[PDB]
């Protein structure tokens, strides 16, 4: 429903925890699994009442019918974000990860390989 | 039978007279009403605790800004 795999993730996750969150992720993994199995189970929506039987055969229908109208008119919101600029601090952390490590390290490796030439000998 | 439909008539008559009236229940007095009240309480617990004649309100949830 709500989640998905992105990359390689529930396994590939847990092992690997950037130090600036590292400790958190260990705890967070197990929390997530709890949410995962829970959500998958729940019902998604109930039935929606057979009015015909109830209206006819609950003959206090002044009450029933008024409550009916209020129920049928009854509108519903959604839950709330709170925690999803983490989603976006992601693209930031993704810079840090590649370019910030990618680049500096690629220049480092540049030297290690050029030095490989002579030390064949 | 038909001499036994003579009794069946009798009952049908009393049912309407009551229904279009009431005296307590016509034939029942407070005693009916009192018994109901003893059953009526226990059923509230089986059925919830309120809102029995009035639509349930709801509330909505929050988070932590991190």
């Amino acid at each position: 429903r709500k989640l998905a795999l992105k990359t390689i993730d529930w396994v590939a996750f847990g092992e690997i925890i950037p130090r600036n969150q590292k400790a958190v992720a260990n705890s967070l993994k197990s929390w997530n699994e709890t949410l995962t199995s829970r959500l998958a189970t729940l019902p998604e929506k109930p039935p929606a009442i057979d009015w015909a039987y109830y209206k006819a055969n609950v003959a206090k229908a002044g009450l029933v019918d008024d409550f009916e109208k209020k129920f049928n008119a009854l509108k519903v919101p959604i839950p709330e974000d709170k925690y999803t600029a983490q989603v976006d601090a992601e693209e930031k952390e993704d810079v840090k990860s590649c370019a910030e490590f990618l680049t500096q390290s690629k220049t480092r490796i540049q030297e290690y390989e050029k030095e490989l030439e002579k030390m064949r000998n | 039978l038909d001499p036994v439909q003579k009794l069946f008539v009798d009952k049908i008559r009393e049912y309407r007279t009551k229904r279009q009236t009431s005296g307590g229940p016509v034939d029942a007095g407070p005693e009916y009403q009192q018994d109901l009240d003893r059953e009526l309480f226990k059923l509230k617990q089986m059925y919830g605790k309120a809102d029995m004649n009035t639509f349930p309100n709801f509330t909505f949830e929050d988070p932590k800004f991190e």
